[PDB]
């Protein structure tokens, strides 16, 4: 790998610089290199990894949606035939997106998840696994679509089970997991009632535990609780 | 689109 | 080249899709392929080419400035030594930027400029040549810095000479050229008085020719005139 | 930074 000659600490330093410069492709490449050193990641480093890939795939998803909409419009009645170009370019973006997802899943499988014993690290990586299978599911149309959806569900479910046993209801990782699994239910699994129930129960159980928190922890937890409320508002 | 983190 | 197998029209179609998707690297690659077909570009196609590369290099310049500032701060008294990483990553971004500039200059030299006979096309390409030498000048520190600056100046000057002879003072290409050459004077040539004089004279001569224009042409010209005024306000 | 087009 192109980052094999660079020090772990230098890769982490450069990932932080890349973030400041909004160079998220570079940031992701640096963090991939850092993971491939083979040592476990600290909390800060896990955050760098997640931020980098979230931003790269986020951009690809937004582009994919623009292109898919144009393609859908091209297939309506009365639309003039414009050739294969829209499908081709949507496919190009799609293939790049799938590549990034496969890269992240690969890092998680080789070997981040298996080395992650603490609840905070294990839940974080399993959430990521659910997220990147969810992104694959968003674009899936073939024989394996159900299996891709089930892979997301399984990863999220394992993360949920650990989070409920090992973390308080206000823990930001537990909250963010629940937020995203709720979106999975709504957008991927065609289960809006499950999505709404999860978001509500997560919000309410967090509300009841805020009294235990410092000001700074309260700030962190309430931010994500607001995202849960925002989704509930969108959905009800 | 809904919020995720 | 990777675009050699794709139809010219398909490359242009895909450049437009890439723009809609805010995929400016793709847009630039498509337009590079289209230029390399060897046919002259229409006005619309020249605009696609310029938009694509402006956005790619724009992002690189912004990142370069972030990194250069961090590097400058690292070299102040009392700053803790953090190793070669900041310089290395600034250099990485810099080299990528120079590569894009060289690519654009290459398209202009092989063979867009030499085939461009109409004032509108020739001035547009010569302006681009000035712009990409200006971006090279922004990051230049070596033996060739003066020659890079002079290359920008020469390209802009040839464009100005043609524009003044062949185009009305409200022509958007003439205006945009003058705007950018004025910035060259202010930021690159250490000639703020020349920058201000150019911007003022260009604004005033345009003002006096607005009466000749349609509503739509008036809209186009006045937008760029406002940019001239904005710069004058920044500088005075 | 100043405006360019
Ligand atoms: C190592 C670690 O504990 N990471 C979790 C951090 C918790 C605080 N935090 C956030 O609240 C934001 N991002 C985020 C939350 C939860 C998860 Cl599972 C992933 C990411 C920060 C950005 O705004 C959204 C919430 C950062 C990560
Ligand atoms: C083929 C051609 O004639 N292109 C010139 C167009 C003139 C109108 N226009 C603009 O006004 C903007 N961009 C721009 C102006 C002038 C030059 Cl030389 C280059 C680009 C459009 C975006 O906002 C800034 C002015 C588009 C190009
Ligand atoms: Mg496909
Ligand atoms: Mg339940
Ligand atoms: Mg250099
Ligand atoms: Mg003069």
């Amino acid at each position: 790998g192109a980052m094999g000659s660079m020090e772990r600490a230098s890769l982490i330093q450069k990932a932080k610089l890349a973030e400041q410069a909004e160079r998220y492709e570079d940031m992701a490449a640096f963090m991939k290199g850092a993971v491939e050193k083979g040592e476990e990641l600290s909390c800060e480093e896990r955050n760098l990894l997640s931020v980098a890939y979230k931003n790269v795939v986020g951009g690809q998803r937004a582009a994919w949606r623009v292109l898919s909409s144009i393609e859908q419009k091209s297939n309506e009645e009365g639309s003039e035939e414009k050739g294969p170009e829209v499908r081709e370019y949507r496919e190009k973006v799609e293939t790049e997106l799938q590549g990034v997802c496969d890269t992240v899943l690969g890092l998680l499988d080789s070997h981040l998840i298996k080395e992650a014993g603490d609840a905070e690290s294990r839940v974080f990586y399993l959430k990521m696994k659910g997220d990147y299978y969810r992104y694959l599911a968003e674009v899936a149309t073939g024989d394996d679509k159900k299996r891709i959806i089930d892979s997301a569900r399984s990863a999220y479910q394992e993360a949920m089970d650990i989070s409920k046993k090992e973390m308080p209801p206000t823990n930001p990782i537990r909250l963010g997991l629940a937020l995203n699994f709720s979106v999975f239910h709504y957008e991927i699994a065609n289960s809006p009632e499950e999505a709404i129930s999860l978001a509500k129960t997560t919000f309410d159980e967090a509300m009841a535990d805020l009294h235990t928190l410092s000001e700074d922890s309260y700030k962190d937890s309430t931010l994500i609780m607001q995202l849960l409320r925002d989704n509930l508002t969108l959905w009800t | 689109f809904p919020a995720t983190v």
